[PDB]
RNA sequence: GUUAAUUCCGAUAACGAACGAGACUCUGGCAUGCUAACUAGUUACGCGACCCCGGUCGGCGUAACUUCUUAGAGGGACAAGUGGCGUUCAGCCACCCGAGAUUGAGCAAUAACAGGUCUGUGAUGCCCUUAGAUGUCCGGGGCUGCACGCGCGCUACACUGACUGGCUCAGCGUGUGCCUACCCUACGCCGGCAGGCGCGGGUAACCCGUUGAACCCCAUUCGUGAUGGGGAUCGGGGAUUGCAAUUAUUCCCCAUGAACGAGGAAUUCCCAGUAAGUGCGGGUCAUAAGCUUGCGUUGAUUAAGUCCCUGCCCUUUGUACACA
């Protein structure tokens, strides 16, 4: 009946990921495909760990559909890793008790801080007289 | 050159500015290239406010 | 206009217009005390204000 | 009826002043208006050598021009459009009034 | 290195010695106080001045300063 | 000869030619009275344990 | 939820950091337990947050070197996962425990410097750093130009370094540096 | 100086010692099979998947780069 | 209850290639064996019935994003051109193999040269695709 | 199957060139001049052979079939663009040229250029880079 | 003493100051608070397709809205709070809360150099040529020439690898030109390929384009062999550009398959989204990146010190130099 719709973005280096929560059963999928097959699948638990920390009883009442755009693969999976957690925090803060919000923030932040606050590092610009941001070309004496 | 630069300096400070600078560089005063410089008042060299406090020519 | 030139080279072409025009009026009006131009470019009209010292000259 | 004016400029302050003045005119004449939509800024960037000759430390400039395009939608006959556009335009802003 | 220059320090000293009564140990109030009083052009300079004002106000309320 | 563990109680300062060794005074953590000076390679905090192979020889003090 | 376990297999509990100089500088247990050795980073901003990085992530980072391999981190988490699998097969006991044993054995206690040499003892963090560098260097050189894969050259280097079997390159140059420092004091 | 003349195909003595000794190892990787049996790595992979097809070997992990096999349990 | 995005793709493309094998009405070209699939390849494909695999993968990409023409399929199937001594660059796939794949999957009723250009995927092909996906899910569990 | 069979040729001599029999067929054939990885794979695709076999595994009738395909490419459906000496100067016929004809036709083309005294023949004769390379800084090795 | 700093504090015959530094401008980050959006989108709703109520769709249309996108105004962090170290000064270190507890560049100055440019100029003195021209045009050649030495870089020496399929992700940009003759490309046919022939879009958040980029990830083949590493050299052919490719413009196909087994003396650059790997735009451009200038992606080891080496700076000292 009532719209329990929560948009939440989560950002890495350039990759942004917009999670959408609503009322339902426990299905989570990115881009229309579930979490267990998102290549690079070597970092599978780096998507699973908010679900593995909170338990599926927290994600039972909610279904999360996220959009991913920008960056590369590791930045995208860190973006959705952030965005699912922040979306559940915002949903629990706006529609149920915030004591559950406080306990899930506690368990997430004592594990890893990146789940809620973004990594503010972006790529530094190349300067002239060098092949990169700091490094210079090979000096030639004599 | 000395007369002309002090003339434009006195005219430009009586016309009223927070500072002035003129540089005359060339083969004045002999075949060797010399530079004369005539300044007074405050001046800004750095930052952006050279874009909107000093005008150059 | 059916020639329909892009905005990027449009503003560049207007800048080159003001550059060539500034240097042209610099060589023309240096005896008059030429200080610059401002082109108030209307559609269907174009005013072009010369700023100088000896306006009678 | 569905007029659409486009304001290109190089400056930001003058362009914001022009588009805000135009929506003030449309509000005074009490028209339905779409808000001033900002197109992404174009950064024309030229990187040249500072040196006229070849020698030196290899030092480069970054000359850039910025182009800001803000555009407005209004719903009025053409006479209203000519009356509002023919007044109050800053010398740097270039205007393109499309009809459809 | 976070060192306050002389344009921060002279302005902060004369703000405190002309406006001692308006001021306290709260950065976020006396930031708005020095914005209300003086024409500081840039807000970074305003924050530098207000922070060194708070530091000198702690020094004044705890002891004398030169 | 024993190896012996000792807890850092105060850092003194950098030493060496290039400034790559940190002389540090340190107390033996079975008899906490005895404390000595020792030159240490690497990054040190105050309050960590050094595994001294010889409790006897001493570093020079600057 | 409890039971934080590395990749899917191994428990962070039942671990025994033996030498108590490396309690705070080896990060394995009850707060530094993660599922993967991949993290977003921020461990090299300030000075001593190098230690609070989990030790398998530092092993993983110390593996990827020599030019062609810079920044292939998911690759070297794959190599480290296979390396833990092989040592769990061979020893039949806890792989991060035998990693801990490899580091606490492989770390040189005493080295030399210029103050001719004079012997100085190492920092504990510097000892962890030089051990985690040396055993990866030995595994890399033992795997270079060889049919034997690096994913278990790292593994038999780990069991040899934890055994102190002196067939390990890390143990060998540990005793080499302690020998040089024994003569030079 | 030193050179490896590995065997591309089994001699019958090599196939017999593969049937004897290989499922008694604590680790079975194609490298350590080839290292102590003087065979090609491709022949090692083929013989190991053939021995898995015979069903004397567990696979503990499988990858593009290294596939890792162990012996059967004793219990 | 099961669509193709619910399952892994890596074995899906093999299962759909086996489906097209046991179907056998795609009409492979003559030069399947003698061709190299790009200018940026060194050798021919090691698997000889690669044409069914690229047909299945093209069917799957036209499912996930319709309206992909021949140039877009070359963009999908491009990779490194190792230029020997010069540094490597991006290089597209072969146009003729993607054209023959699209014409094969148009001959068999799975794709359709639709309006606004490109190859759209028809409901017959969509039926085939996700029932193969259900077969893959049932074969896994 | 994985055991060595009988009649395992450890070495084949094919087109008066030795072939290491213990390596894989598509790269065992590449020991012959005038045939590389690509041509060897297409010849072993025309000859209906599973490519997984080694070169001592397989039999003499089909290796003579392979050499007939190698010396006669167009007769067993190999296209004209796939060949090394397409549209020859003397006899105008598309042919794949192998391992004695290879250097024979190579010195034929070189002797043609030296005999017409063309610039490329002069550069081959003088022992220089013929394809317009900067010889100022490179190629120092063989020239003393 | 302290700082990135003649940055401050503090001694003090100095006290008040200006330029530099800093402040400033552009940029990166953070806002579920403001402004707005059919040239950006989301969420719902209704059809349409497919699978067994539900799931998927960059399949299609519209009711709200601005979280994502765009960019304006604001705000936001100052060593502010705590605890040490320090005249308790300047400041430094650690930690909480926090988007950040040093983002990066631009501008940069009393002075000098006989550093470079007269080949950027209708900036230019003087000299020289000025009709058999050193002016100007046209044709050909050279600027590439190869016993040698040096500098900037690219490819590599492989198993952390190569090969072949499979899967899956960007951000800078640019795009039809006054003269001026040359734009980016979708989509459809032919061909292995480079490419060729058709109608279309685009002066651009509108079309290429959701820029389906590489590395990476998944699965084969290989098996320590100068081997499927490496791709120089060289032959034969096929296309494009241009008026014209020969001294091979470039691209493609087949074949040939060289040193190179990690590099002595010496030496370059760099400390956080940094180095390095990786590809992509821009400039040059008829053809065109082994370069340069930008952009993203994957993303570390070590260090939070010192004057030992090399630089320069300050103080003191010496001078018969002061065109130094
Ligand atoms: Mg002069
Ligand atoms: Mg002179
Ligand atoms: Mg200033
Ligand atoms: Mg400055
Ligand atoms: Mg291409
Ligand atoms: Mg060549
Ligand atoms: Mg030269
Ligand atoms: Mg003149
Ligand atoms: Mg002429
Ligand atoms: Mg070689
Ligand atoms: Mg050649
Ligand atoms: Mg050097
Ligand atoms: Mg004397």
């Amino acid at each position: 009946g009532p719209l329990q719709s929560v948009q939440v973005f989560g950002r890495k280096k350039t990759a942004t990921a917009v999670a959408h929560c609503k009322r339902g059963n426990g299905l989570i999928k990115v881009n229309g495909r579930p979490l267990e097959m998102i290549e690079p699948r070597t970092l599978q638990y780096k998507l699973l760990e908010p679900v593995l920390l909170l338990g599926k009883e927290r994600f039972a009442g909610v279904d999360i559909r996220v959009r991913v755009k920008g960056g590369g693969h590791v930045a995208q999976i860190y973006a959705i890793r952030q965005s699912i957690s922040k979306a559940l925090v915002a949903y629990y803060q706006k529609y149920v008790d915030e004591a559950s919000k406080k306990e899930i923030k506690d368990i997430l932040i004592q594990y890893d801080r990146t789940l809620l606050v973004a990594d503010p590092r972006r790529c530094e610009s190349k300067k002239f007289g060098g092949p990169g941001a700091r490094a210079r070309y090979q000096k030639s004496y004599r | 050159v000395r007369r002309a630069c002090y003339g434009v300096l006195r005219f430009i400070m009586e016309s009223g500015a927070k500072g002035c600078e003129v540089v005359v560089s060339g083969k004045l005063r002999g075949q060797r290239a010399k530079s004369m410089k005539f300044v007074d008042g405050l001046m800004i060299h750095s930052g952006d406010p050279v874009n909107y406090y000093v005008d150059t020519a | 206009m059916a020639v329909q030139i892009s905005k990027k080279r449009k503003f560049v072409a207007d800048g080159i217009f003001k550059a060539e025009l500034n240097e042209f009026l610099t060589r023309e009006l240096a005896e008059d005390g030429y200080s610059g131009v401002e082109v108030r470019v209307t559609p269907t009209r174009t005013e072009i204000i010369i700023l100088a010292t000896r306006t009678q000259n | 009826h569905r007029i659409r004016i486009t304001l290109t400029s190089r400056n930001v302050k003058s362009l914001e002043k022009v588009c805000a003045d135009l929506i003030r005119g449309a509000k005074e004449k009490n028209l339905k208006v779409k808000g001033p939509v900002r197109m992404p800024t174009k950064t024309l960037r030229i990187t040249t050598r500072k040196t006229p000759c070849g020698e030196g430390s290899k030092t480069w400039d970054r000359f850039q021009m910025r182009i800001h395009k803000r555009l407005i939608d209004l719903h009025s006959p053409s006479e209203i459009v000519k009356q509002i556009t023919s007044i109050s335009i800053e010398p740097g802003v270039e205007v393109e009034v499309t009809i459809a | 290195g976070r060192v306050r220059t002389k344009t921060v320090k002279k302005a902060a000293r004369v703000i405190i010695e002309k406006y001692y009564t308006r001021l306290g140990n709260d950065f976020h109030t006396n930031k708005r106080v020095c914005e209300e009083i003086a024409i500081i052009p840039s807000k970074k300079l305003r924050n530098k001045i207000a922070g060194y004002v708070t530091h000198l106000m702690k020094r004044i309320q705890r002891g004398p300063v030169r | 000869q024993p190896i012996k563990l000792a807890r850092v109680t105060k850092v003194l300062g950098r030493t060496g030619s290039q400034g790559q060794c940190t002389q540090v005074r340190v107390e033996f953590m079975d008899d906490t009275s005895r404390s000595i000076i020792r030159n240490v390679k690497g990054p040190v905090r105050e309050g960590d344990v050094l595994t001294l192979l010889e409790s006897e020889r001493e570093a020079r003090r600057l | 939820t409890p039971d934080i376990k590395l990749f899917g297999k191994w428990s962070t509990d039942d671990v025994q950091i033996n030498d108590i100089s490396l309690q705070d500088y080896i990060a394995v247990k009850e707060k530094y337990a993660k599922y993967l050795p991949h993290s977003a980073g921020r461990y090299a901003a300030k000075r001593f947050r190098k230690a609070q990085c989990p030790i398998v992530e530092r092993l993983t980072n110390s593996m990827m070197m020599h030019g062609r391999n810079n920044g292939k981190k998911l690759m070297t988490v794959r190599i480290v996962k296979h390396a833990f699998e092989i040592i769990h097969l061979l020893t039949g006991e806890n792989p991060l425990q035998v990693l801990v044993n490899a580091i606490i054995n492989s770390g040189p206690r005493e080295d030399s410097t210029r103050i001719r040499r004079q012997a100085v003892d190492v920092s504990p963090l510097r000892r962890v750093n030089q051990a985690i560098w040396l055993l990866c260097t030995g595994a890399r050189e033992a795997a270079f130009r060889n049919i034997k894969t690096i994913a278990e050259c790292l593994a038999d280097e780990l069991i040899n370094a934890a055994k102190g079997s002196s067939n390990s390159y890390a143990i060998k140059k540990k005793d080499e540096l302690e020998r040089v420092a024994k003569s030079n004091r | 100086r030193d050179k490896l003349n590995n065997l591309v195909l089994f001699d019958k003595a090599t196939y017999d010692k593969l049937c004897k000794e290989v499922p008694n190892y604590k680790l079975i990787t194609p490298a350590v099979v080839s290292e102590r049996l003087k065979i090609r790595g491709s022949l090692a992979r083929a013989a190991l998947q053939e021995l898995l097809s015979k069903g004397l070997i567990k696979l503990v992990s499988k990858h593009r780069a290294q596939v890792i096999y162990t012996r059967n349990t004793k219990g | 209850g099961v669509t193709v995005k619910d399952v892994n793709q890596q074995e899906f493309v093999r299962a759909l290639a086996a489906f097209l094998k046991k179907s056998g009405k795609l009409k492979v070209p003559e030069w399947v064996d003698t061709v190299k699939l790009a200018k940026h390849k060194e050798l021919a494909p090691y698997d000889e019935n690669w044409f069914y695999t690229r047909a299945a993968s093209t069917a799957r990409h036209l499912y996930l994003r319709g309206g992909a023409g021949v140039g877009s399929m070359t963009k999908i199937y491009g990779g490194r051109q190792r230029n020997g001594v010069m540094p490597s660059h991006f290089s597209r796939g072969s146009k003729s193999v993607a054209r023959r794949v699209l014409q094969a999957l148009e001959g068999l009723k799975m794709v359709e040269k639709d309006q606004d250009g490109g190859r759209k995927l028809t409901p017959q092909g969509q039926r085939d695709l996700d029932r193969i996906a259900g077969q893959v899910a049932a074969a896994k569990k | 199957s994985l055991v060595i069979p009988e009649k395992f040729q450890h070495i084949l001599r094919v087109l008066n060139t030795n072939i290491d029999g213990r390596r894989k067929i598509a790269f065992a054939i590449t020991a012959i001049k005038g045939v590389g990885r690509r041509y060897a794979h297409v010849v072993l695709r025309k000859a209906d052979i599973d490519l997984t076999k080694r070169a001592g595994e397989l039999t003499e009738d089909e290796v003579e079939r392979v050499i007939t395909i190698m010396q006669n490419p167009r007769q067993y459906k190999i296209p004209d663009w796939f060949l090394n000496r397409q549209k020859d100067v003397k006899d105008g016929k598309y042919s794949q040229v192998l391992a004695n004809g290879l250097d024979n036709k190579l010195r034929e083309d070189l002797e043609r250029l030296k005999k017409i005294r063309a610039h490329r023949g002069l550069r081959h004769f003088w022992g220089l880079r013929v394809r317009g390379q900067h010889t100022k800084t490179t190629g120092r090795r063989g020239r003393t």
